[PDB]
């Protein structure tokens, strides 16, 4: 199924594929974590786990949110440098963007944007495409929330529920058992559906302090990260 | 096989192993710990004498990074050396640039971020040191921070690098640091040195320490000789 | 526990087994070895022989009973330089 | 073994093979010493030649009146180092318009020589520099390694079958913490005969000498007046 | 089973410049001496086939009035160094208005021998090392003065010197007929009498070339009309 | 900005790269030549007429100018770039000192570049031999041969190519004083060399012959054919 | 810093070039297409399939207007397209720049297989892995080609591409001929898009572009589900 | 040992029939490409029980032929992977060269690709002789069309030198393929000589494919 | 990085260098093309390979390219890099006229781009062009001419030549039945046709599937014409005709 440098290089192997790009597919579940994303009628949440091993690290600095822009925000899985280093480019792009054309940024340029950037790096052969997902947030003049995902491949896209890390099989065929029903969506029911997926995917039944929240809505479009306490109103408020 | 080779290659399982040798290397390196106070840092190295020729005071693995920060590494020297001055550059820079004294959190990142771009290409090799930054601020309090070969930088409350990291957190753990003034954690830092490093792997040795905080109102310098003298001499009484 | 190495011979084990291989042949009474052995830098006693073979067979080829010092130079001419192209020693001199 | 061709390949162990090479090369060289007292520094170097009809190599280079090196490995790296200390003392010497000490140009070659250890297709230098001089702390001695890692002491000796030498400066360390140059260049003559086999020793034509003190730059001793300080010099014990 | 040009042996060793050395065992064998009246160079030439024009070739070629050279090993590639020492010498004349000394050059032309390089670089040189072996002979304010040079780029004074394909039994010979008060006759003399030992064919006066430099005059090449008498009474 | 060594040292102390590059010469066609008192003679042979070609777009001997000529054995397409380079060189000459280029200074150029040629980065070195033949200033008839490794000489007479050590054999029993007195005995000769190697049957031979007076004067084949003819008389006379 | 500066496409012993070989067999595996011209216009028909509810399917497209009367589809590797087509805008833009007129087909063709051409010849570099279908409608005369990895190019008046290319071309021969209208053109690339399609063909598995003398434009879906219905 | 190289079809196997003509010792013959087998460890069994045989009988000449085609061409049908031809390349060095007393056999190799086989193999003391087969020159082009026309009853019409160049670089084996060619065309109309015609459409039908 | 390399442009142990042999190797198999002149006006006759049902036949010329006034050429091999080279010479020709204000000799021109075919093989380390293709044009210099190029670089007057997979026999046949300054441009186009009926293994000579284009002089002009498909089929069926007749003579 091989000949030659196919195997230590991005070049076609003879069936027409190659392996150095679907290498960091399974790159990605190298951390052990999983993400979750939900968009509702008027609004978009994004639910990641974190864990602390040992008391003597720091709690306070082992989030994987970031602010990208006052207007949207991000999660990212898989290695931990180069996620950050796609969290600095996108923050440049950005700004840059803001200064040339004098408006604020679409958030579907900022993916395609990015994926092209990310593109460059499976066309030569002398670098290694950056084994880390993407998942953006952001609310869209005439189009309320708007949900988009990005992968080391250069395959950008908009969805509906989205999953990212070892679990994503199983939490996308929950969410489309859910989706399916077509129910109204609001707020709460969106957190509450969010929370449940990985709650029943992990079979964990957690405390308030194992979990990060962030949210957008159309009410005060900053981007913000839940404080614990009313993260724990809500997981009390979904156990009747 | 040959997958372990350049360090633009993932492994078919779907990861790197150049990184994993440059590991493989620090695990090595002598010992260092260091730990944060209520109002301060401490550090501490032991440091090993190969032969009678040596003088005291010779290649110091205790540098001083910028006119508030302390680095402590690990690893080897010359790699070291060359990250301490790249750093160093970099922060007089930011201060001529912008005009106030760096924080910790936008250095520590700066430096991670140039010490992840030489884990990419072929035409360079992953650097081989991991380091540890640590400052006080009046407006900020302590800061103490953890930077590895792989490009990553965590926050601790107290951390060690070297062969017996793990021996040595274990006795770290115990101390309940988040309370007494960096005082009499001198003594503290010398006991837990002196019950590692059994006497049958090498004959003899010498401490080094460092010392920042609102003790010194900012600056940072080695401890007064005859403070270390005292520490010493009540780390002695472990024979018991 | 032992590890002799087996290496090209410099210069005297060039003129020895050139005593060696070709005392027991006719030949005249005042050639000279140390020159053949100049003209051959690196070689192995394999080629030597096949030196001395060669120069007598270019003795026995016209009707002679007594090679000469010409016969030998054209055995070296011949098999040295012009057998070049089919050689080990280039490339397993690095052992692989 | 594919992990020996290249300067940028780890080895399992990780431990890069190029570096050990090249300190293996370094032992080739003929052997030299170095010391220290309180007021001088004085280095001495045992010299070779090929045939008896070829003058002897020469070791000792001077780099400026209050700075001397010795060198053990191959020339033309020690050459090219050598340049380019005598380039940065006097472009100090021309701005600021004082000497440069011994631990800022040290820490200069350093930085320069860790450089070529990480590009592609790059080899380090082969040089085995002993550094000596004299600064406001009063004397130094350095020594340096192909492996961009300089060490900071007050006696050494590398070289060739530098081992027993070593043993004897390290078992006469304290004497030389009080005398003055007469016998400290007798103990450091006493040190280098050690290196030799029990046929032949010092004959005025393999030895070199050189001094750097307080008041007195950096002078070099070779093959004439030598004889003043190799007379008074016990026969080697049998 | 491919190595780059610059890469270290297990034992301490360059590949690339131990190959050089040893590739300088097939060219001529060259003879110089060192005497307190002046300094001697001879050469043979190897003629292959009666149409040689003996007069084309040549190895020994001066560099100064008073600095001359002798080459051994390959020929095509000598001419960039000796080029390069032609220019030097000028331009230290045209700058500091003197001659400048023979140790002086010789050790101006080593530092060039090993700056091959194949990666961070100009074109340069890519990779081979000169192969050539130099014998530099002159007359400076402290004398007659003979230097050697070698392609790793170490270059060392000597007093009768021998190289190329039959160094080793030449300079054993040599070793036991030298002392320090000779003439330049005898020494011309004992340079003959080697060079017909150990040469392959018959000895002539057109199969070799001698020059000889002197504090008096500057460096001067013997020609076909002088050179039988020295063979003569031999 | 392809920077990568081609040409290396083997083990034994070879530079292999140059050795073939000979060998590839050692399979191109024979070239001869010859010089007089007043004339030089050059020719080339195995020619392989397919009766479909322009003889005006196939000729190996080229005016580099007016008194130097050239020669060359090899692979043609290195052949013609050597030869605008040495055009170019020998006309930026004449700028400058007003005497026409000798043969000599052209030829040590040639011969430079191709050393240099073999000492560069990522390039192959060239694959021709060359003979250079001309009248100088002063009236000095010489000619000089040069090889891909860099190293010219002087020669009387010479022949390069396919089967070469066979005619300088014959060349070096034969070349006598007389055989040079006249200058028809001259172009005898080298007809008769060139017809006592490959086959090449009296019409498969282009000679040029150089009269120390004016440029180059290429003989149609028709004295080719009368030359041909007197040798053979001659020759079934003797016997 | 640097690239490798030497080629990664070379000539085999039989005299071939096996990358572009490779690159065509990963082509051959992509999405299904079609193409058609008749007289009055050019159709484009292209499947689309999302794996799953979960996909928003108007968040992207397939078909991709160059300018005001050039249409582009694509057969093969995603992300590659991208860049395809963002080359053919600045190309269109700078030749309107230097000459003020809108460029022809035929011209943008030959820059593109240029572009793409040199791509395989350059140092460590491989490839595009796609292939395909330009249409457009410049004084009167329609115009339909069809590129290749390897920079080839061609002019057809029907023609099938991706999966089951071969049955695809069989049945557009028994069919197709010069003489039509855009309608009867739709309903026969429907009907041989059909051949590979899916169990059940919605209104939005399927992108269909359409080009006269009046401009390109994108179908809508509304009449898009219009065609679907009263057909097969 | 004498070993012989040249491009195909230029006469080596032909001076091999020779000598086993003229010679009076026992002649062995076998073919390279089967010396490869199907199982483990039967490649040097079968060699040392080829120089057995050898050995055993008398004054005897070994001819291999082909040898490269062990190192051309590979086959599923080996149970082993490409380390078997190594341990059989082994085993055959060993049988030229051991430190047994070999006696009295006689070797000769002939190939036509001597660039791939392995150096060792090659070395003095194990082969001492290598002898290139050139192509064919003209006057050799028409010496063979005179040996191979000697017994048929050929025209006055037809000329050989026509022929000749017929191809720029034809070898020793075109010119019998043309020959038998032409005489098998003349067979089909029941006839007894041979016209330009039959050679004329002979050597397109044997060359130009 | 020397791991991946592939060495493109060293030399073989046996004298020659492989990757030009490849390229010829290659240039063997798709397509045939050839040229003939004698009188006033020279000819080139290509066989058609693309020649599917649907074709829409545009451009007005298949493999037949215009380089100047005066000048045409054809091409065998990869079809991309022909776009190249013709487009590289076309600017070359152009840049003469732009600096002499003169019509550029052919063999000016030939020898240029031969030159830059021949810098590949030399230094760079990237794969050489696989293309080969002939020349035909006038000029006052020396009238009516023809030229061959080749991937090595080397070049090449003649009188009658062809390049395609068949060329063995085709060069055959050319040099077995041609005469020297006779040949008008009547008798031309027959010769062509039969060495084209001979080579191809498809009897009946399709007309589409043969392209045909001469090149003549006018007092000023110098026409290039691609006679249409209306005049190819009657020369087809005279050549029938006549082969049958003679046939039916013996
Ligand atoms: N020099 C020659 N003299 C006579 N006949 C010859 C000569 N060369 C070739 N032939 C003819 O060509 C035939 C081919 O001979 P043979 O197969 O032995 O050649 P080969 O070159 O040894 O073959 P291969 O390389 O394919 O093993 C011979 O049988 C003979 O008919
Ligand atoms: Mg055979």
């Amino acid at each position: 199924s091989s000949a030659g440098f196919d195997r230590h290089i991005t070049i076609f192997s003879p069936e027409g594929r190659l392996y150095q790009v679907e290498y960091a597919f399974k790159a990605i579940n190298q951390g052990g974590l999983t993400s979750v994303a939900v968009r509702g009628k008027d609004c978009a949440v994004i639910v990641t786990q974190k864990k602390v091993p040992d008391k003597l690290l720091d709690s306070s600095t082992v989030t994987h949110l970031f602010k990208i822009t006052e207007n949207i925000g991000c999660v990212m899985t898989g290695m931990t440098a180069d996620s950050r280093s796609q969290v600095q480019r996108a923050r440049y792009e950005a700004a840059n963007w803001k200064y040339k054309y004098g408006y604020e940024i679409p958030v579907d340029m900022l993916c395609k944007r990015i994926a092209d950037i990310s593109q460059v790096y499976t066309q030569n052969a002398e670098m290694r495409p950056l084994g880390c997902c993407m998942i953006l947030i952001g609310i869209d003049e005439e189009q309320g929330p708007q949900v988009y995902k990005c992968d080391p491949a250069g395959y950008y896209c908009g969805f509906k529920a989205t999953a990212a890390g070892v679990k994503q099989t199983e939490s996308t065929s929950f969410l489309e058992k859910k989706v399916k029903k077509k129910f109204d969506w609001t707020f709460e029911q969106t957190v509450e559906t969010a929370i449940t997926c990985l709650s029943t995917v992990l079979s964990i039944d957690f405390k308030p302090s194992e979990i990060e929240v962030g949210v957008v809505t159309v009410e005060n479009p900053k981007f913000r990260i839940l404080t614990e306490a009313e993260i724990d109103a809500h997981l009390v408020a979904l156990a009747e | 096989t040959g997958y372990d080779l350049s360090a633009s290659t993932f492994s078919p399982d779907g990861r790197v192993f150049q990184v994993e040798y440059a590991m493989k290397a620090v695990e090595n390196s002598s010992t260092a710990i260091g730990i944060r106070c209520k109002d301060g840092v401490v550090f501490g190295v032991e440091k090993l004498v190969l032969s009678k020729l040596y003088e005291e005071g010779s290649n110091k693995r205790l540098f001083n990074v910028d006119r508030h920060v302390g680095m402590a590494v690990a690893g080897l020297l010359a790699d070291a050396r060359s990250l301490a001055d790249i750093a160093r550059e970099e922060a007089s820079n930011f201060r001529s640039n912008f005009g106030y004294n760096i924080p910790l959190k936008h250095l520590a990142d700066r430096v991670a971020m140039y010490v992840h771009a030489y884990t990419l290409y072929s035409a360079v090799r992953p650097f081989g040191c991991s380091f540890m930054l640590g400052s006080y601020s009046v407006n900020d309090g302590a800061q103490l921070y953890m930077i590895d070969p792989s490009g990553v930088s965590y926050g601790y409350w107290g951390c060690a690098i070297g062969k017996a990291r793990q021996a040595a957190k274990t006795e770290i753990e115990k101390l309940q640091m988040k309370e007494m003034t960096c005082r009499d954690i001198v003594k503290e830092v010398a006991k837990i040195i002196y019950i590692v490093h059994d006497e049958v792997k090498d004959k003899a040795f010498e401490l080094e320490l460092s010392w920042v905080g609102e003790l010194t109102n900012g600056r940072h310098e080695i401890v007064p000789k005859d403070i270390r003298e005292e520490a010493e001499k009540y780390a002695k009484e472990s024979l018991k | 526990d032992r590890k002799i190495e087996f290496s090209l011979p410099d210069l005297e084990g060039r003129t020895h087994i050139f005593k060696i291989h070709a005392r027991s042949m006719s030949v005249e009474r005042d050639i000279r070895f140390e020159l053949l052995a100049r003209l051959c830098p690196n070689s192995t006693g394999a080629e030597i022989r096949s030196v001395c073979t060669e120069a007598g067979m270019f003795a026995i080829r016209a009707r002679r009973k007594i090679a000469t010092e010409k016969d030998f130079l054209e055995a070296v001419n011949k098999v040295i330089k012009s057998y070049a192209k089919f050689s080990a020693t280039p490339r397993y001199m690095t052992y692989n | 073994n594919q992990y020996d061709n290249d300067v940028t390949v780890w080895s399992p162990q990780g431990r890069i093979h190029q570096i050990e090479y090249a300190m293996e090369a370094v032992k080739q060289g003929s052997a030299t010493v170095g010391l220290k007292s309180k007021t001088h520094a004085v280095l001495v170097a045992l010299k070779r030649a090929q045939s008896e009809l070829a003058a002897h190599q020469k070791k000792i280079l001077h780099v400026d009146n209050h700075i001397g090196i010795s060198i053990a490995g191959l020339t033309a790296d020690a050459r090219l180092l050598c340049n380019f200390m005598r380039q940065e003392c006097l472009d100090s010497r021309f701005v600021f318009d004082r000497p440069l000490p011994v631990s800022r140009l040290v820490s200069l070659i350093g930085s320069k020589t860790q450089i070529p250890t990480q590009r592609y297709g790059r080899r380090p230098y082969g040089v085995g520099l002993l550094i000596a001089g004299y600064d406001d702390m009063g004397p130094h001695i350095f020594q340096t390694c192909p492996s961009a890692n300089y060490f900071d002491c007050r006696a050494m000796s590398i070289g060739a079958r530098s081992q027993s030498a070593r043993t004897y400066l390290e078992r006469h360390m304290s004497e030389f913490m009080e005398c003055n140059l007469n016998e400290l260049v007798k103990h450091g003559l006493r040190a280098l005969r050690e290196t030799l086999p029990a046929e032949q020793d010092l004959t005025t034509k393999n030895v070199s000498i050189g001094i750097v003190g307080k008041d007195l730059e950096f002078t070099i001793y070779d093959d004439d007046d030598v004889s003043p300080f190799l007379e008074g010099l016990e026969e080697r014990p049998q | 089973y491919d190595r780059g040009v610059n890469t270290f042996s297990p034992e301490g060793r360059l590949f690339q410049v131990e190959y050089a050395i040893e590739a300088i065992k097939l060219g001529s064998t060259a003879i110089g001496i060192q005497t307190s009246e002046g300094v001697c160079l001879a050469v043979e030439k190897r003629i292959t086939s009666p149409l040689m024009e003996p007069s084309s070739i040549e190895k020994i070629v001066e560099i100064d009035a008073h600095i001359g050279c002798a080459m051994s090993g390959l020929i095509a590639d000598a001419k960039t160094l000796i080029d390069k020492a032609r220019v030097e010498t000028q331009n230290h004349w045209f700058t500091y208005n003197e001659t400048m000394t023979v140790e002086s050059v010789t050790q101006a032309v080593s530092n060039l021998a090993l700056q091959f390089g194949e990666e961070d670089a100009d074109p340069g040189a890519m990779s081979r090392p000169f192969g050539v072996a130099l014998l530099f002979g002159g007359v400076d304010e402290k004398g007659p003065q003979l230097f050697h040079m070698d392609p790793s780029g170490t270059f060392v004074q000597c007093d009768a010197r021998a190289i190329g394909s039959a160094s080793e039994g030449a300079q054993s010979s040599l070793q036991e007929v030298y002392h320090k008060s000779m003439t330049l006759k005898e020494a011309i003399k004992s340079s003959l009498i080697i060079l017909k030992q150990v040469m392959e064919e018959k000895l002539n006066a057109t199969n070799i070339e001698l020059a000889t430099v002197q504090p008096g005059q500057n460096f001067h090449m013997f020609t076909k009309e002088e050179l039988e008498e020295v063979i003569k009474d031999i | 900005s392809y920077d990568r060594a081609i040409t290396v040292f083997s083990p034994d102390g070879h530079l292999f790269q140059v050795e073939y590059a000979q060998e590839a010469v050692k399979k191109g066609s024979t070239a001869v030549g010859v010089r007089g008192r007043d004339i030089v003679v050059l020719g080339v042979e195995k020619k392989s007429v397919a009766k479909l070609q322009d003889e005006r777009t196939v000729r190996k001997i080229c005016a580099l100018d007016d008194n130097v000529c050239m020669a060359f054995a090899g692979l043609t397409a290195d052949a013609r770039i050597v030869i605008n380079r040495a055009r170019v060189e020998c006309q930026s000459h004449r700028l400058t000192v007003e005497d026409p280029v000798t043969v000599e200074y052209i030829t040590r150029y040639i011969a430079s570049l191709k050393q240099r040629y073999t000492q560069s980065n990522g390039r192959r070195p060239f694959g021709i031999s060359a003979l250079i033949v001309g009248f100088d200033f002063d009236g000095t008839p010489r000619l000089y041969q040069t090889d891909p490794s860099g190293t010219y000489h002087a020669w009387k007479a010479n022949a390069i190519g396919r089967g070469a050590k066979s005619v300088r054999e014959f060349l070096e029993k034969n070349y006598t004083d007389e055989a040079i007195e006249t200058d028809d005995l001259t172009i005898k000769l080298v007809i008769k060399a060139l017809l006592e190697v490959v086959q090449s049957g009296g019409k498969n031979i282009e000679l040029a012959v150089m009269r120390r007076d004016q440029s180059l004067k290429i003989l149609n084949p028709e004295e080719i054919e009368k030359y041909v003819a007197e040798i053979e008389k001659e020759k079934e006379e003797n016997e | 810093e640097r690239g490798y500066s030497f080629s990664l496409t070379t000539f085999s012993p039989s005299g071939k070039l096996v990358q572009i070989e490779y690159a065509l067999a990963a082509v051959a595996g992509g999405a299904p297409s079609v193409g058609i011209k008749a007289a009055n216009g050019v159709v484009l028909a292209t499947e689309k399939k999302q794996k799953s509810i979960l996909y928003d399917e108007r968040s992207v497209h397939k078909v991709e207007p160059i300018t005001k009367h050039i249409g582009l589809v694509y057969s093969g590797m995603g992300p590659d397209y991208r860049v395809l087509v963002h080359r053919a805008r600045k190309l269109a833009q700078q030749y309107y720049l230097v000459y003020q007129e809108p460029i022809p087909t035929a011209q943008l063709v030959q820059r593109v297989a240029s572009v793409m051409q040199e791509y395989t010849q350059s140092g460590g570099v491989r490839p595009f892995g796609v292939s395909l279908l330009i249409c457009g409608w410049n004084e009167g005369r329609p115009y339909l080609f069809q590129s290749d990895p390897s920079g080839a190019y061609f002019a057809w008046k029907a023609t099938a591409m991706g999966k089951n290319y071969v049955n695809g071309k069989t049945f557009l021969e028994k069919r197709y001929n010069e003489d039509l209208e855009l309608e009867d053109a739709i309903h026969t690339a429907i009907l041989t898009l059909k051949e590979s399609f899916e169990g059940q063909m919605t209104e939005d598995n399927i992108e269909v572009g359409i080009c006269n003398e009046a401009g390109f434009r994108r179908l809508t879906p509304t009449e898009v589900k219009d065609y679907l219905a009263a057909i097969a | 040992g004498v070993i012989l190289y040249g491009p195909p079809g230029t006469g080596k196997t032909l001076l091999a029939k020779a000598v086993a003509n003229q010679t009076s010792a026992t002649f062995l013959r076998v073919v390279g490409s089967e010396l490869i087998q199907k199982y483990l460890g039967d490649g040097p069994k079968l060699v040392r029980e080829l120089f057995r045989v050898a050995e055993e009988h008398a004054p005897s000449i070994v001819f291999i032929d082909e040898i490269d085609a062990i190192g051309t061409k590979r086959y599923d049908s080996n149970s082993g992977g490409e380390r078997e031809i190594q341990r059989t390349m082994l085993e055959l060095l060993n049988q030229l060269d051991g430190f047994d007393s070999r006696g009295d056999v006689k070797v000769i190799m002939a190939t036509n690709r001597i660039e791939t086989l392995d150096p060792a193999l090659i070395r003095p003391g194990r082969i001492d002789r290598k002898i290139e087969f050139p192509l064919p020159d003209e006057k050799t082009k028409k010496r063979i069309f005179q040996i191979h026309t000697s017994r048929m009853t050929l025209a006055d019409d037809v000329t050989l030198d026509d022929l000749i160049m017929a191809k720029d670089d034809l070898s020793g084996a075109d010119i019998k393929a043309i020959c038998t060619e032409a005489g098998l065309m003349a067979l089909r109309e029941r006839r007894m000589k041979v016209t330009n015609e039959d050679f004329k459409k002979s050597k397109e039908n044997v060359l130009y494919k | 990085s020397r791991r991946y390399d592939s060495r493109t442009t060293i030399f073989s142990p046996e004298g020659r260098l492989y990757q030009v042999e490849y390229a010829m190797e290659a240039i063997g198999h798709a397509g045939t093309c050839l040229g003939i002149l004698a009188n006033d006006g020279v000819l080139l006759a290509a066989e058609r390979r693309n020649i599917h049902k649907l074709l829409d036949e545009v451009f007005f010329s298949e493999k037949i390219y215009k380089l100047n006034e005066d000048m045409a050429c054809s091409v065998a091999g990869i079809t991309s890099d022909a776009n190249v080279l013709t487009n590289e010479l076309r600017l070359i020709a152009q840049r003469y006229l732009l600096q002499y204000q003169e019509p550029i000799p052919c063999e000016q021109l030939v020898t240029a781009l031969c030159d830059i075919k021949q810098a590949y093989t030399q230094f760079g380390g990237k794969r050489p062009f696989g293309v080969s293709l002939l020349y035909i044009g006038w000029d006052k210099h020396y009238g009516f001419q023809l030229y061959q190029s080749d991937p090595s670089g080397n070049y090449g007057g003649w009188k009658a030549t062809c390049i395609g997979n068949n060329s063995a026999a085709a060069v055959s046949m050319l040099k077995q039945d041609y005469k020297e300054g006779e040949m008008t441009l009547k008798s031309a186009l027959a010769l062509a046709i039969k060495v084209l009926n001979k080579t191809m293994d498809v009897s009946k000579l399709s007309a589409e599937k043969v392209e045909i284009a001469t090149l003549t002089r006018e007092n000023g002009k110098t026409v290039i014409r691609v006679l249409k498909q209306k005049e190819v089929e009657q020369l087809i069926k005279k050549h029938e005709e006549e082969e049958a007749k003679a046939e039916r003579e013996k």
